[PDB]
């Protein structure tokens, strides 16, 4: 649930 | 000269992608699987960028945004493969540089799944699916993901209405000769949902197996509960 | 006032069916499952007799009539459980004499599956699913089963269109307030398909575990290569 | 698929 969190967070 | 949302989605369509199989390696299932798994991981970074451009999506909360994607990502991937295979016959264009046929599939250990994805193709081909309908349907599938972890159901329900209304408006303007066109498009979502969970569980069997290498995102989406 | 087909599907709707769990047999996971599997078997008999009333269905080839039912029987069953449960909360009305709450479910090892079915219930609850829409949706799910082995593809597509039109007719004459209601109804089919294949898989495992007895029809539908 | 076929053909 981290990567996806990072990409969307941009 | 149609709908704003529809136009917006046409323009927001991601740039074509490539499998770029490795010449050094001899054709094999592990190679084929390692390839698709490699492509998919890259396509996912693309999808996440695209999703943020769907009208209203970014509006949701990160939590909700995430839930929808972990739930619908494989449907999106498949819809792309499906749309690309429309001009072909009994073939699946996973990428321009990577087209699979009956033999390639079975040898890749995917003739039953790909035979299903072609079921979708057949249906869309007989309907004469247009890019406008394809991009809208892809967004609807994401908004109509049926994730059980949503936080603001109303907000997501609104995202759905916007997208659905766009599809209806589009169909009412461009396909007045068929008052049920929009409905027939929506009626294809079940097969997409089915084919999409089948594919996911299968590639989960591989991840658990461990004979094929996968990247951090693709895997993250796969362990995604 | 509206659709002749919807009126016809209303009259063809079967009468209530009961679970009839043995009051003498002590409760347990096997009692519950054996009960649900018995209810299903009888339900199927009724369902098959019902499909013959769907306009244009009985004119398809026997092979096609079988392919559609073989692919959609669990969706038709689930839809019925869902509809009977609209007026309840967190409970599933498999039958008037067998209503399952959370605990009843956990004990039968059906918590996940039932929670999925309750997701469906929740959606129709919010849309205030009417009986007319319910019967039409069942017919549509059967016709839009997506069976691989279909003979007359065009005849099945025609069946889908006929039923789809009946649904539009109803929503336009009865729900002018929401010009998008037909589509919202169709957009619920995916979750129905999802939950159904999941239910079919769960009861196949029970079949393999062999600890629960089932009748020939219910077994035949599980077996079917779909 | 015999039971299904039978129940259907009956009508």
């Amino acid at each position: 649930h981290k990567i996806l969190h990072r990409l969307l967070q941009e | 000269p149609y709908n704003k949302i529809v136009s917006h989605l046409l323009v927001a369509e991601p740039e074509k992608i490539y499998a770029m199989p490795d010449p050094t390696v001899p054709d094999s299932d592990i190679k084929a699987l390692t390839t698709l798994c490699d492509l998919a991981d890259r396509e996912l970074v693309v999808i996440i960028g695209w999703a943020k451009h769907i009208p209203g999506f970014s509006t949701l909360s990160l939590a909700d945004q995430m839930s929808l994607l972990q739930s619908a990502w494989m449907e999106i991937l498949i819809l792309g493969v499906v749309y690309r295979s429309l001009s072909f016959e009994d073939e699946l264009v996973y990428a321009d540089d990577y087209i699979m046929d009956e033999d390639q599939s079975k040898l890749a250990g995917l003739l039953d799944l790909n035979n299903a994805i072609l079921q979708l193709v057949k249906k869309y081909k007989s309907m004469k699916l247009e890019k406008e309908e394809f991009v809208t349907l892809k967004a609807i599938a994401l908004a109509n993901s049926d994730s059980m972890h949503i936080e603001d159901v109303e907000a997501v329900q609104k995202l759905q209405d916007v997208l659905h209304e766009a599809l209806q408006d589009y169909e009412a303007g461009q396909h007045m000769e068929d008052p049920r066109r929009a409905g027939k498009m929506l009626m294809t979502l079940p097969l997409l949902r089915q084919t999409s969970t089948k594919a996911v569980q299968h590639f989960y069997n591989i991840k658990l197996e461990g004979k094929v290498p996968m990247h951090k995102l693709f895997l993250e989406m796969l362990e995604a509960k």
